[PDB]
DNA sequence: GCAGACACTACGAGTACATA
DNA sequence: TTTATGTACTCGTAGTGTCTGC
């Protein structure tokens, strides 16, 4: 069995609060907290993939330094987080005495808490008011709707948005500085389209690239990946003149593998989505891709259930 | 019993002169009770589908299928909800109902035909209300109805069959009971009337108590006792038709639909409907006699009538394809108000 | 015997089973050799997916194995996910069972066990995800056959999976054969065309054929006037609505005039007949009819099958009947 | 004539090996043969093995003329073996081809022969042989103190460090809510040589082992009164339990360290 | 299994072993055998509709990668077995966690169908996913990406599994037939590709009932007849006649043709109407609303067939659609 | 709930010889229910912005950072009066910036917006709202939104928005359509969207048509009757007439056993 | 040695959520 | 009093096995 290079994911990890680029005015904020160190207690909130537990992991190895490995403790889904777990290991943890630096404290951190049963965060939501002055809780979930509202209150709400593509580009370029590769511009382009502001999805795909080629090119980008199927999903249906998109249908969907549920889907979130036409016509277009949706539910998967769907969007586009 | 309804009731074929066919097909049937299919008597509701199927059970079995016998049971459903039904067992036979909750009957019904399929040879089991079972219950009665052929027997009683999946259709022998006719009812509350004691007069009474019924006979001895305890055993040729308080109150919010189209009248409608619902009357047959009553109305033109019946048949099958009930009903009096 | 002539005269072995000739043929050929596949019969109600499973498992072992390498699963029990984890997982693990030597001298017992699974549409999608890889998995030791009247209830997968034997819908062309069997073993005097308007009146139902044939026997019987059968009885007993009636109905709405249509429904829906067999008829008799355009035929054939999609989600027969109608006079 | 025919003596010797791993492992193959009945299977996780052989000697007669396969379900087959008494004398019985063993609890001190059947099962798993010959520690200590030792270091953490010095074995179970050290040197007990513990140390030895499995190995010390841990970098540990025939040898993956 | 092969099913009697044996699939072979080659496998995830060759390929490439012992080398949990919450707690931690005990190469987890999992199952392995990544790497197998978490998708390289092309099934089927010692017709195989729809496993199931509905198996040949008569199928000559009948004649002689079609050889008339669809795509047609009818009431009628019901209905409402449809000038 | 320590906390406030304070959020939960009116019903409100000025003015002094008289009002509103986040957000601001003026105030109110799930009163309220719908309205307030909006509160929004979706005055009638033909399509969709939920709530447990129940049952019936209203938010009365109704079947069924 | 006293895994029943 | 399966969590429960000492 051959050995395994470690992914540019974590061989290209960002380790210092400097490294990661993105919201300008987060960052400052994290280093100013880096700097003075009495860190409150923070939720961090954001999209997949644009740098939510790396900057918390960053943040505590500035913070202690010396006693990470002692007055830091990590839980996720992976862990038994229930309401004995949560009780007795928290209370221990934040119970436990360590001497930290005087402008240290013990940071517990909360990976993907959104996915906590309520009894554990009403738990939290006394353990946190008790020990604050020696422990600081610290979550980073992909939604904040999911925590109760108290441990919001109790809490400092950080929020992070979705890298435009200046850092996105800016961070592709440092890491082929990093390590030697050759590109073309266009193919760099279509990685940062495909994206869609997802670092981790700009680096796995160009890792994916220049494994399977070597050169990140627009044509090489393009075999690896996909174009993605919400932007053809949106052309079908902005597109007018029925018989075009019947035959984007059935050339870019149909042929290319797209479970008839998936595209179902995708056309409900895009419908849901557009911007472009009016807030009537989004009702009734919903209105017929869900009627097509319940279609396909109850076993009803064909082509022509698609069609009809989108003939039905059309004579609708039309005004009949 | 002092109802006049169940205590005149036919206890063999003989007795029975309503239909000749229907009872020499029934007689046809009950020569050989070693052949018997399973049965399913469809036909309009109140014109004595339990009657023929009692009395072809006495005819097959014998004597004593009339002793009924209340059986309570207990069942265990998901979580500690529990449900306890009583069977009306008897000799020879069962009967069972889906008077439990609408969904969950399937375990019931499960385990009422297996316990039953354990242990003349046979031991016949009636339904009765049989379209108002859940699709689910009756694919599970399918299996155990065919594998099981020697030691049970179902006679399936239902009324507007359609619910009713195909393949319970197709394996049970469909039997049609018509509706009485004006001249057997006028014959059979005769001889209500002539065995009791009512100062009747003129035969234009009971003819109009046939009329008002609509073919149904149960309704019409309830109109003939509840007005004969009314008129003081004494009926009167100018008596007036006492119709059921649903009946009244379904044409006054015919009326009151008609004669004004506003969104006031259409909250008191909505009110109007919630207390119908909790009165206990099935939105099936709401739709139908407040469809039905609009449709009378002499001021309504032939489109008006025409796009009210279209938007009824609409709502019909949105009720059947709905578990809220009350929803569909305001929907269908909404439009039929945009249409007038 | 004492069973209705439905039980009675079910197919023994696969030559019995009448029309059907392509699953029938390739099963014979398959219990020769032993690739049996995973099959999924589907068809109409009637058409004798049952009776060639069970024909095929009384070949296959004979009547002393078939309790022990048989697993029948239908809607009597309970098939959800946890079930269907744990029990036909579990019996799909087990080794076959041990022939007996008289089953080896005469019956040719291939080294698997067959798992019927009827009624498999009424299974909820968990459960056929989690069927998926246990059929594909421990298929050298044991085979799946999936019975359902809907394939589309079926996900994609168990359908790519389980080979697809569709069985036809009995007509008079397909099943006069059995049905004239029956008449002759059972003594039942018809006429010519008796046999063939029983399999017309039923929709690939041989079953419900089975049934009227028996129950124009019983009254035959029942007269004892030793005369035969004649296609009115069995139209009578088979709730075919008469014709009179029918041109009736047809001329009330040739002539418009709502309310008489509506005094009419009602006193037709007093007369207690079902409303399929109505709108089947109303069909029968507007389509094949040559004094109506081509327009009129266009219309109406819409207006049918709307008709009949309404009736087939429950719904008031009557309301229905009544705006079918409506609808058809204002044509 | 059954073909397999194997009699033991003091039946709650094959109660004892089948708790030995029941817990661990949820199904099993015997494959029986004419020099005795062999066992291997493989956990869930793949994680732990269970390797076992049984010679002739542990059996009264034993009689096996072709090489058979049983794969069993451990439940319900330690479910069985409960259904006795130890005094009782266990036979294995299976046929040709076989679809289930018969299970015989006879005794002469009374006559209440009891018959059970255990349906078979097709594991087909054909695994392979061990392949690890080389070991660079290999150290024998009394069942009882290694169960001990990892009774009470199980409870302070999940992972077990086994270092293995000159002349020193450590244990270490650092955990949350405290740190554990148990430091046991080699001593020869001539007034009880089962409770002498021997070390052979050739390369320096340092693995982390899961505390659940290895409490999964440590119920087997019922079995046998010494248990010899043969440790090595890049290979499984193997735990054998001897017995009056084979052994029961488990192997047990080291966890990752980075 | 039992009695060895032979006595399998064609579906899994050939089943690819190699990775050079998976047809049809050449981008995502070639991608995968570099991926090995080279040393870096990242998080694959295979998405396709089923035939396509997805788990066939991925346990390929497992018993290329470990070898002939990959089965206790890998940890493949399927829905058919438990895959709570606990299962990713539990067994998918610990096999990431502990070093291989056969050998010294990384840890394989093959997630076949995992669509079929708990948001919380997806939620706890995600982190196992990015924690345990230097020396053990999972494979997802998933026929709809719309179950999968947005986050497991973002850590897994997507792989698309298109629909197998003509050339793929027709090279599996001659391989088929020089190992059965069958021989076929090149319009029996035209039929096969078509009855295929971007699936080898209707093509294996055709051929092995196509073979034994063969009074002989040697000395003969599959033809047309025979691969229509076995899967239940409407001959294109029976669908372009059915179809001029319904354009052209009037309805006594278009509805006569048709119940004639469908008792010929009781053709379902499902299969009817999706070659009536198939066929109409390629016209040319003037007015989109004639389009916009067209699609919307066959939808209907599916829809409706599929709940059941009366077929003469059904079929009467099928002529008339599309005479209606083609009323309004084409 | 059941068995959960409500009834052995109701027990203790019949019984108990020393004071007993609970503290809790609010009072509309059924589990709830049984403290209707044991205890003594003391409840706390937002507290005015005098008091709190006044309270921030004394930590400005105490920590020496900025606070303008005037931005401290837009802080209380955004955070709704929660207190403890607005000392969290004042310190955590003056970390890195410790003055604040009308610059960067718009700023901190959109990166510190409380964000309170909604009471489901608020949701018909906000969801019958006629500004929401216009052109402006829909660019500022999105689909996305009113579907977060429904999706808040799930369970009773379906219903809330169906007993008062024909007592408002509306303001998005089409030119040339009526209320009541704006009543009927509302009617319509709210008849469409009950089937969703039936197939919803089965048998087959087909929950990803939750987002087709929000646009069917919330979102496009309280689209054609927008506007303001006739009068306050009623709230839900099925679920009464549902428990008279099942009374009332259970009272026939039972009489129906005792007549036979 | 026997009977308790403990901690232990295991089973049963009930609440809660279910698309972003 | 509502939904109606499957999943996950939480609890108290009853057995089950092991160690102390009369
Ligand atoms: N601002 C950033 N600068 C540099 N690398 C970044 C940045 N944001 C993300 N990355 C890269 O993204 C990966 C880390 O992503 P994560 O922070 O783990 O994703 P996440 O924010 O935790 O979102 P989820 O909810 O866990 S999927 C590493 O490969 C980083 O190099
Ligand atoms: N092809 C056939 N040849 C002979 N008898 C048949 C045939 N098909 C059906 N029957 C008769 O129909 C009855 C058995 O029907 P089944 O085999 O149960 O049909 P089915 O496929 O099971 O339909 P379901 O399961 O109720 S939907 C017996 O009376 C048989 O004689
Ligand atoms: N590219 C291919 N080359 C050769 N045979 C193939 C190919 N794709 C599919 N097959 C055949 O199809 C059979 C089943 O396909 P599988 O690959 O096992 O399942 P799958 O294609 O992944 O579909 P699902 O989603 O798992 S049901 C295999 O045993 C092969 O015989
Ligand atoms: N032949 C008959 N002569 C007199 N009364 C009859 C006859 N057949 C039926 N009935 C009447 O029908 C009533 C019973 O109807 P029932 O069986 O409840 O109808 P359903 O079966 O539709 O509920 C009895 O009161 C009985 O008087
Ligand atoms: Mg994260
Ligand atoms: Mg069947
Ligand atoms: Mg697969």
């Amino acid at each position: 069995t051959l050995s395994l290079q470690l992914p540019w994911v974590e061989k290209y990890r960002p380790q210092v609060l400097s490294d990661i680029v993105g919201n300008k005015e987060t960052i400052d904020r994290l280093q100013q907290i880096a700097k003075d160190g009495n860190m409150p207690h923070m939720i961090i909130s954001g999209m997949p993939g644009i740098g939510k537990t790396t900057s918390v992991h960053c943040l505590a190895h500035e913070l202690l330094g010396r006693s990470y490995a002692d007055g830091v403790l990590e839980l996720n889904a992976s862990d038994d987080r229930g309401i004995d777990v949560v009780r007795n290991q928290i209370k221990h943890f934040a119970q436990k005495k360590l001497h930290l630096p005087p402008g240290k404290h013990k940071i517990v951190i909360l990976d993907e808490a959104d996915s906590m049963t309520a009894g554990a965060q009403q738990a939290l939501r006394r353990t946190m008011e008790l020990y604050s002055n020696s422990t600081r809780f610290a979550f980073a979930c992909n939604q904040s709707n999911k925590i109760i509202e108290p441990l919001q209150s109790r809490c400092a709400i950080l929020r992070y948005s979705k890298l435009s593509d200046e850092d996105v580009l800016k961070r592709l370029l440092q890491i082929i500085k990093l390590e030697d590769v050759k590109y073309t511009n266009d193919g760099l382009e279509a990685i940062i389209f495909t994206a869609e502001g997802d670092m981790r999805q700009a680096i796995n795909n160009l890792q994916s690239t220049v494994a399977g080629h070597g050169l990140v090119n627009a044509d090489n980008v393009f075999k690896i990946v996909d174009s993605p199927h919400p932007l053809i999903v949106k052309k079908m249906l902005l597109a007018s003149n029925l018989e075009d998109s019947i035959q984007i249908l059935r050339t870019d969907l149909w042929k290319k593998g797209y479970s008839s549920i998936d595209i179902v889907t995708t056309s409900f979130r895009v419908t849901k989505n557009l911007a472009q036409v009016k807030e009537s016509v989004r009702l009734e277009m919903i209105k017929e891709i869900g009627l097509t949706h319940m279609r396909i539910l109850e076993g009803v998967g064909t082509y022509l259930q698609l069609a009809s769907m989108l003939a039905k969007i059309h004579k609708l586009n039309n005004k009949a | 019993m002092s109802l006049w309804v169940d205590k005149y009731r036919p206890k063999s074929l003989n007795a029975l002169s309503h239909n000749e066919e229907l009872t020499n097909f029934l007689k046809s049937l009950s020569d050989q009770p070693r052949d018997l299919p399973h049965l399913l008597l469809y036909g309009p509701n109140g014109t004595g589908k339990k009657t023929r199927c009692m009395a072809l059970l006495e005819s097959i079995f014998g004597p004593g299928v009339y002793r009924l016998k209340i059986d309570v049971r207990q069942f265990v459903t998901a979580s500690n909800r529990k449900l306890e039904l009583n069977v009306v067992s008897s000799p020879y036979h069962l009967e069972i109902t889906p008077s439990d909750m609408g969904n969950n009957d399937r375990i019931v019904i499960q385990e009422l035909l297996k316990e039953v399929a354990q242990m003349h040879r046979y031991k016949c089991v009636i339904i009765n209300e049989a379209n108002s079972l859940t699709k689910d219950a009756q694919a599970a009665l399918r299996r155990t109805m065919e594998k099981y052929s020697k030691n049970i027997r179902l006679i399936m009683v239902c009324d507007s069959m359609s619910p009713i999946i195909a393949p319970i259709k197709s394996r049970c022998l469909l039997i049609r009971c018509p509706a009485p006719s004006d001249s057997e009812i006028s014959t059979i509350l005769s001889d209500v009337v002539t065995n009791e004691r009512i100062q009747l007069e003129t035969k234009d009474i009971l003819k109009r108590i046939a009329q008002a019924s609509n073919g149904n006979l149960r309704v019409s001895l309830l109109m003939l006792e509840s007005m004969a305890l009314n008129n003081e055993l004494a009926l009167k040729s100018s008596s007036p038709i006492i119709k059921p308080d649903w009946i009244i109150v379904i044409h006054k919010l015919t009326r009151k639909i008609v004669k004004e189209r506003s969104v006031n009248s259409l909250i008191e409608c909505r009110a109007v409907l919630y207390d119908l619902l909790a009165h206990c009357i099935p939105a099936n047959i709401i739709l139908k006699e407040l469809t039905f009553s609009l449709l009378d109305v002499e001021t309504l033109n032939t489109t008006n009538k025409s796009s009210i019946i279209e938007y009824s048949s609409v709502f019909d099958e949105r009720l059947s394809l709905g578990n809220k009930a009350i929803f569909h009903l305001e929907g269908f009096i909404a439009k039929v108000m945009c249409c007038l | 015997a004492q069973q209705p002539w439905v039980e009675k005269y079910r197919p023994k072995n696969l030559d019995e089973v009448t029309a059907q000739d392509h699953a029938v043929t390739v099963l014979k050929k398959t219990l020769k050799s032993a690739n049996l596949p995973h099959m999924l019969f589907y068809g109409p109600p009637g058409t004798g997916k049952t009776s060639t499973i069970l024909a095929l498992t009384k070949e296959l072992y004979g009547p002393d194995l078939m309790k022990s390498r048989i697993l029948e699963l239908n809607a009597s029990d309970e098939r959800g996910i946890s079930i269907v984890r744990e029990k036909v997982k579990n019996f799909a693990r087990l080794t076959v069972s041990k022939p007996s030597k008289h089953d080896l001298e005469n019956y040719p017992c291939p080294p698997y066990k067959i798992i019927i699974l009827d009624e498999a549409d009424s299974m909820t999608a968990d459960a056929q995800s989690a069927l998926r890889r246990t059929m594909e998995t421990y298929s050298g030791v044991t085979r799946f056959c999936l019975i359902c009247n809907y394939v589309t209830r079926i996900i994609d997968p168990l359908a790519s999976r389980c080979s697809k034997f569709r069985f036809k819908a009995l007509d008079a062309s397909n099943a006069i054969d059995r049905l004239r069997f029956i008449s002759e073993q059972e003594n039942v005097k018809c006429d010519d065309g008796v046999l063939e308007r029983i399999l017309d009146i039923s929709a690939g139902d041989l079953r419900r054929g089975i049934t009227l044939l028996q129950s124009a026997s019983k009254g035959a019987q029942y007269l004892g006037d030793g005369k035969n059968i004649t296609s009115t009885q069995v139209e009578e007993l088979a709730g075919v609505v008469p014709h009179d009636i029918l041109i009736e109905i047809v001329e009330k709405v040739k002539s418009g005039d709502f309310d008489e249509i509506k005094k009419y429904v009602n006193t037709f829906m007093k007369s207690g007949w079902s409303a399929a067999s109505v709108v089947n008829q109303l069909h029968e008799y507007y389509i094949t009819n040559d004094n109506f355009d081509t327009n009129f035929k266009n219309q109406i054939s819409w207006l049918l099958f709307t008709t009949d999609s309404r009736l087939n989600n429950g719904t008031n027969e009557h309301i229905q009947l009544l705006n079918l109608l409506v609808k058809i006079s204002q044509l | 004539a059954s073909m397999l025919e194997a009699k033991f003596e003091e039946a709650s010797l094959f109660k004892r090996i089948i708790d030995g791993f029941k817990d661990c492992v949820q199904l099993v193959n015997f494959q029986c043969k004419e020099d005795g009945i062999i066992a291997q299977a493989v956990d869930d996780s793949r994680v732990l093995l269970v390797s076992l052989e049984i010679g002739v000697e542990a059996f009264q007669e034993y009689r096996c003329d072709h090489p058979v396969t049983l794969g069993m379900d451990l439940t319900s087959l330690s479910k069985i073996l409960r259904c006795g008494n130890n005094t009782d004398t266990l036979t294995l019985i299976a046929d040709n081809t076989p679809d289930s063993i018969i299970l015989l609890f006879e005794d002469t001190k009374k006559d209440r022969i009891a018959e059970y059947s255990l349906k078979l099962m097709d594991i087909d798993a054909d695994f392979l042989k061990i392949e690890e010959l080389q070991y660079d520690s290999t150290l024998s200590l009394p069942s009882s103190e290694f169960s001990k030792i990892v009774r009470d270091l199980s409870q302070l953490s999940d992972s077990i460090n086994i270092m293995i010095t000159k002349e020193t074995i450590k244990f270490v179970a650092d955990g949350d809510i405290g740190s554990g050290s148990v430091i046991i040197k080699p001593f020869v007990d001539m007034e009880h040589p089962e409770t002498s513990i021997k070390l052979e140390m050739d390369q320096p030895v340092d693995l982390t082992f899961g505390a659940k499995y290895l409490l999964d190995i440590i119920k087997g010390s019922s079995l046998s009164d010494r248990v010899g841990i043969r440790l090595s970098s890049e290979a499984p540990a193997l735990f054998q339990f001897d017995l009056k025939s084979g052994f029961l040898q488990f192997f047990l993956a080291p966890k990752f360290n980075d | 299994e039992k009695r060895s092969k032979e006595n399998l099913p064609w579906v899994e009697k050939y089943r690819p072993e190699t990775l050079d044996e998976v047809y049809g699939q050449n981008e995502v072979i070639t991608t995968v055998r570099k991926f090995v080659d080279e040393g870096k496998l990242p998080h694959l995830l295979f998405y396709g509709p089923p035939g396509t060759g997805k788990t066939s390929t991925i346990v390929a490439l497992a018993r290329e990668i470990y070898g002939k012992n990959y089965s206790n080398m890998v940890l493949e949990l399927n829905a058919s077995d438990d895959r709570g919450i606990d299962v990713v707690r539990n067994q998918i931690k610990d096999f990431a966690s502990t070093r291989q005990i056969f050998s010294k190469g990384f840890k394989l987890i093959i997630l076949d169908e995992a669509d079929a999992m708990t948001n919380a199952a997806q939620n706890a392995l995600r982190r196992v996913i990015e924690r345990y990544t230097k020396n053990t790497r999972f494979c997802v197998l998933a026929n709809y990406a719309h179950k999968l978490t947005p986050a497991l998708l973002s850590r897994c390289t997507r792989f698309r599994f298109q629909p197998l092309p003509q050339e793929a099934i027709e090279r599996r089927i001659a391989n088929v037939l020089v190992h059965e010692k069958l021989k076929l017709s090149p319009n029996a195989e035209k039929a096969l590709i078509e009855l295929s729809n971007g699936d080898m496993r209707r093509v294996l199931n055709v051929l092995q009932s196509c073979k034994a509905t063969l009074d002989n198996p040697d000395e003969d040949e599959i033809s047309d007849d025979v691969i229509y008569e076995c899967c239940g199928a409407p001959r294109p000559s029976d669908l372009k006649a059915v179809l001029k009948s319904i354009l052209e004649d009037d309805w006594g002689t278009a509805h006569y043709t048709l119940n004639k079609v469908r008792s010929a050889k009781g053709l379902a008339l499902i299969d009817l109407i999706e070659g009536i669809v198939k066929i109409l795509e390629d016209y040319e047609l003037q007015n989109e609303e004639t389009r916009v009818h067209l699609l919307t009431k066959l939808a209907d009628i599916e829809y409706s067939i599929s709940k059941g019901g009366n077929d003469q209905i059904q079929g009467s409402a099928v002529i008339g659609a599309i005479k209606a449809s083609f009323e309004n000038e084409t | 709930g059941d068995r959960g320590g409500v009834g052995q906390l109701a027990q203790f406030c019949r019984k108990t010889s020393t004071p007993l304070i609970l503290i809790c959020n609010e009072r509309n939960l059924p589990k709830m229910r049984p403290f209707d009116r044991v205890c003594l019903d003391i409840q706390f409100r937002r507290p005015d912005a005098n008091s709190i000025k006044s309270r921030l003015m004394t930590i400005a002094i105490r920590e020496k950072f900025k606070l303008d008289p005037n931005v401290i009002d837009r802080l209380i509103q955004t955070t709704r009066g929660d207190i403890r986040q607005v000392i969290n957000l004042l310190s955590t601001i003056s970390t890195t910036t410790k003055t604040i003026n009308h610059e960067n105030i718009n700023e901190i109110s959109k990166a510190w917006e409380k964000n309170i799930a909604l009471k489901p009163f608020d949701i018909a309220h906000k969801m019958l709202d006629g500004q929401i719908y216009s052109d402006i309205g829909s660019r500022n307030f999105t689909l996305n939104d009113k579907i977060a909006l429904y999706f808040d509160d799930f369970d009773f929004t379906p219903l809330m928005i169906q007993e008062n979706y024909l007592s408002t005055r509306p303001s998005v009638l089409k030119p040339g359509q009526s209320h009541l033909e704006a009543v009927a399509e509302a009617a319509n969709c709210i008849s469409l969207g009950d089937i969703v939920e039936k197939k919803i709530r089965s048998s087959e447990q087909l929950w990803s048509l939750l987002p087709l129940h929000a646009v069917l049952s919330s979102v496009y019936p309280a689209s054609k009757v927008a506007g303001h209203m006739a009068g306050r938010i009623n709230f839900t009365a099925w679920l009464g007439q549902n428990s008279k109704s099942a009374k009332y079947y259970r009272l026939l069924q039972e009489i129906h056993y005792h007549t036979r």
